[PDB]
């Protein structure tokens, strides 16, 4: 009943972030949401349903080459998602800070999500392709058709590239907005922006920040995290793609 | 012929360029309409941005202005003008030159300029009066609408003699404005026209405004006041129409409609500046209250 | 002033009209709409092929 | 004096009680005994795009098949609505227009608004080059619509309760109508290009005489403005669409109101009726974002037109009665068959 039970709401909870995505996918700003949806679109048609059966405890050993694509598209899907919250988050920021020119600016001409999409996919598919990673324990896991690992530093440009750089201009952007609309209030007379920043923000950082935290932990010094934990990690951060909030 | 119709589709590949590049100029223009009531200086307005942003007729007035006095009847009756309607523009020509003489007008009243690397739309709506304005719902796209009164003018009647005096009309005419249908998503620039009259007048012990504004007074002065260097009965009689205005907006106002007070006097070139406009226009919050409720 | 006087002048020639019964305008209006019902295309659908919109 | 007022209340008693003594029986009875027409539901068929600003004024063309439109950021587009291919694309000295015309010979297009100026433009000419040929300027307040008579004549309503018959040649006023209290907002000559009629602001329409120049008849059985009105095809009849909901029906012949159109769950304005082409059908804009289909004799509602997403400003039907075109302020126009 537990184990069945488990797979159930898993099952249920790829397809019903399915139905949430698909639906929504006019202005500059809803093509560049549009990336969103089309994310959470293959995320739910590709990996969530070979999820439960690998959290299943029989593995289904379907063959090297189509595992090795389901763990490089991982990379491709979550950058993806990640980096254009910033991109929209700088968009914002030019929209408000800026009155003037924010038609100077933006204009039709696309190139940015292709630009974000090409680096996204640069460091997801490449190291599946040339095949060389990494112990005598990392070793013999892939002879028989799993473990998954980063040597060279590989886990720390991985989590960097997509997860702290966009955390870093994040605080920084959303910062002057805030404080534009505080001393903005105070002009009209001589809560809501807070909520509004707050319930932006909060979900994104409670569900990326802990998970690349224990990324980072586990390959620095020796085993002080199970394999469960961390696929629970990821399985919680999954979760961001269909709660993202917007319209 | 297949070559009729390859030329209908040549020429219609060339309208569709024109349209594409004419698409970005509408956009990326700023329109700004005009309003308020007879004699209170709205053309003034919109030829000092020609003069700084970018003969017969002179003497006809003061042609006009001497049978004017007399056949009322000279200096004496010039100091009593209260009774009988004179142009404001006398003693300056019978004694910036020639922003002071008066032309009626008609037709609409354009004016294109730029000011930093954005384009403006200035345009007067005109005419001789109306209480329909049936033309009022076109204009539901304009940025900003900016409303002129005379200030200086509270003991003069409509030029329908035997009526409201001028200030009251200008009142009236405001609320119509903002309780308006078509102009519900609007904001309005309130520009208190003729300074340096009223400051003339209040100096002088000839009229009271307590006579024909009786709330007056027990009217005590903001001490939110910035008298700008400035005598306290001037300034206190300057805030008191401000205020005034204010209390039609305040209660019907709602989350979109917004008020902006400025003081300024039209003949002057540095407080007709579109410096402070140009501040005002860009100070509109509808960018960050529509993206999330911020 | 003579507003009035010119305007009374002018009820005078509007008053002075035949009117005919009511009956006679409806019949008219209800025959010519029996006959020309036959030709429009709007009222009865014409088929695809005729149609230069479709 | 009083005397002279007391005369002209006293005539308005005398016409109201002839109007009664000629009303025998009521439209509604005898056209009871009809079936009615049915449901009608019509779709788009196709859709013309490349407008900027809201669509103020459309007229269709002789030949039914080109037409002109005319949009608030000044541009007036001759479309083919065959195959969707814009044919010109003029610009104006002013952004501010509120009516257009096509010339039944095709070789002319008006406009007009807010400039108190009535311009013309010519199509055929040397080298393929548009330009204004005449520009009427005699008038004061804005305009609210133009019609052409021949190559030579046009009729304009301006804003000041006058309307005028002008002359391209000369550029002067032949002859001019006064007698309105309100501004005039639309006219429709009739099919015949003898009389005319005119539904002021102050809720009464008259019959005006192209030649002689005075009125004729006048009828004033609305309760608010007037913004729409057309002739019927027998060309004894015209149809009103009123500021309030109500459409009412009157008869030149008789002089009386025949039949009002109205319904419990509307409470909008009316911008633009027509007929059909055997005058069977009254179609009627709305400011609810749609149009609505009435019947001229038994006064029920029989389609709904809702493919719009803003209010509906302008309606014409062509003189073969195949398609029916109406624009809005969403910078769209559209056909329906
Ligand atoms: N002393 C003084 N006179 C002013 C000032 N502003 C306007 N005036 C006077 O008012 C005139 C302007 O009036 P108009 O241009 O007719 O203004 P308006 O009545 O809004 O214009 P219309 O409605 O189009 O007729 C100037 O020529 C001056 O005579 C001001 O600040 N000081
Ligand atoms: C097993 N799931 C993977 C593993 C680690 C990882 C993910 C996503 C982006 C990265 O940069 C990563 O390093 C996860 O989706």
């Amino acid at each position: 009943v537990w184990v069945v039970g488990m797979g159930i709401v898993m099952s249920l909870i790829v397809l019903a972030i399915v139905f949430g995505n698909v639906l929504v996918i006019q202005t500059v700003t809803n093509y560049f949401i549009t990336s969103l949806a089309c994310a959470d679109l293959v995320m739910g048609l590709a990996v969530v349903p070979f999820g439960a059966a690998h959290i299943l405890t029989k593995t289904w050993t379907f063959g090297n080459f189509w595992c090795e694509f389901w763990t490089s598209i991982d990379v491709l899907c979550v950058t993806a998602s990640i980096e254009t919250l910033c991109v929209i988050a700088v968009d914002r920021y030019f929209a408000i800070t800026s009155p003037f020119k924010y038609q100077s600016l933006l204009t039709k001409n696309r190139v940015i999500i292709l630009m974000v999409w090409i680096v996204s996919g640069l460091t997801s598919f490449l190291p599946i392709q040339m095949h060389w990673y990494r112990h005598q324990e990392a070793i013999n896991c892939y002879a028989e058709e799993c473990d998954f690992f980063t040597n060279q530093a590989y886990a720390i440009a991985s989590s960097i590239v997509s997860f702290y750089v966009p955390l870093v201009i994040m605080v920084f952007v959303y910062s002057r907005v805030f404080q534009e609309a505080k001393r903005q209030l105070q002009k009209i007379d001589k809560h809501k922006a807070l909520k509004t920043l707050g319930i932006i923000m909060g979900t994104f950082t409670l569900c990326w920040l802990p998970f690349f935290i224990v990324n980072i932990v586990h390959v620095i010094q020796d085993n002080l995290i199970r394999k469960e934990v961390y696929i629970l990690l990821n399985w919680i951060g999954y979760v961001n793609s269909g709660f993202n909030i917007y319209c | 012929q297949r070559n009729e119709e390859k030329a209908q589709r040549e020429a219609n590949k060339k309208i569709e360029k024109q349209l594409q590049k004419d698409k970005q100029v509408y956009r990326a223009t700023h329109r700004l309409l005009l309003l308020g009531a007879g004699e209170s200086g709205k053309s003034t307005i919109v030829k000092q941005m020609r003069i700084l942003h970018v003969v017969q007729d002179i003497k006809n007035n003061l042609k006009e202005a001497i049978e004017t006095i007399v056949a009322a009847m000279v200096r004496a009756c010039y100091e009593r003008s209260n009774e009988y309607q004179l142009i404001d523009c006398a003693q300056y020509f019978l004694d910036q030159d020639l922003l002071r003489c008066r032309v009626l007008t008609s037709g609409i009243f354009e004016t294109k300029f730029q000011v930093d690397k954005v384009n403006f739309h200035m345009f007067d709506v005109g005419g001789q009066r109306d209480e329909r304005r049936k033309w009022i719902q076109c204009f539901n796209d304009v940025t900003a609408i900016i409303f002129v009164v005379a200030s200086s003018s509270y003991n003069m009647v409509i030029r329908e003699d035997n009526q409201t005096n001028r200030l009251q009309e200008a009142l009236n005419l405001f609320k119509s404005i903002w309780n308006n249908r078509w102009l519900r998503t609007i904001s309005v620039i309130l520009f208190l026209n003729k300074q340096d009259l009223l400051a003339e007048k209040v100096l002088a012990g000839k009229s009271k405004i307590e006579d024909y504004f009786p709330e007056f007074a027990r009217y005590t002065t903001p001490e939110d006041a910035t008298p700008e260097p400035e005598d306290p009965r001037v300034t206190r009689a300057k805030y008191f129409i401000r205020d005034e205005f204010l209390r039609i907006s305040t209660a019907s106002g709602d989350g979109r409609h917004y008020c902006y007070p400025h003081f300024t006097c039209a003949v002057d070139t540095e407080n007709i500046r579109r410096v402070f406009n140009d501040c005002r226009d860009i100070i509109q919050r509808m960018h960050l209250r529509q993206y999330e409720l911020l | 002033i003579a507003q009035a006087r010119k305007l009374v002048e002018q009820l005078k020639m509007e008053a002075n009209i035949d009117r005919i019964k009511v009956s006679k305008a409806a019949a008219d209006l209800m025959a010519y709409c029996e006959a020309h019902a036959k030709e429009d295309p709007l009222l009865t659908p014409v088929p695809a092929s005729e149609n230069p919109f479709r | 004096l009083d005397q002279l007022r007391q005369e002209a209340e006293q005539l308005k008693n005398q016409i109201r009680d002839a109007r009664k003594a000629c009303a025998d029986a009521t439209l509604s009875q005898i056209t009871n005994n009809i079936d009615p027409v049915g449901r009608i539901q019509m779709r788009t068929r196709r859709t013309l795009r490349g407008h900027l600003a809201k669509i103020y004024a459309m007229h269709w063309g002789t030949d039914s098949r080109l037409l002109v439109s005319a949009s608030q950021d000044g541009k007036l587009i001759i479309w083919d609505s065959y195959t969707t291919n814009k044919v010109h694309a003029i610009p104006l000295r002013s952004s501010w227009v509120m009516t257009c015309a096509y010339a039944p010979s095709g070789n002319y297009v008006a406009c007009g608004g807010l400039d108190n100026i009535c311009s013309i433009y010519n199509l055929k000419t040397r080298e393929g080059n548009v330009r204004v040929s005449r520009e009427l300027a005699g008038h004061t307040g804005y305009l609210s619509c133009c019609r052409f008579l021949d190559d030579n004549q046009i009729v304009t309503s301006s804003g000041d309760t006058t309307c005028a018959l002008w002359d391209i040649e000369t550029g002067q006023q032949t002859t001019t109508f006064t007698g309105h209290t309100g501004d005039v907002m639309s006219l429709s000559l009739a099919p015949d290009t003898r009389l005319f009629v005119s539904g002021a602001c102050d809720a009464s329409a008259k019959l005006w005489d192209v030649r002689e120049g005075m009125c004729r008849q006048t009828f004033t059985g609305h309760e608010s403005d007037i913004n729409a009105i057309c002739f019927f095809p027998n060309g004894n009849a015209f149809a009103t669409g009123s500021d309030d909901a109500t459409c009412r029906l009157f008869d030149l012949r008789a002089d009386q109101e025949l039949m009002t159109y109205s319904h419990d769950n509307i409470i909008c304005g009316i911008t633009s009726v027509s007929f059909s082409k055997s005058g069977r059908l009254l179609l009627a804009g709305y400011d609810d974002f749609n149009c609505n289909v009435w019947d001229a004799l038994k006064a029920d509602r029989a389609g709904v037109l809702a493919g719009h997403d803003n209010r509906v400003s302008c309606l014409g039907v062509t003189d073969d009665g195949m398609a029916v075109a109406t624009g809005s302020w969403d910078s769209f126009l559209k056909i329906w068959n």
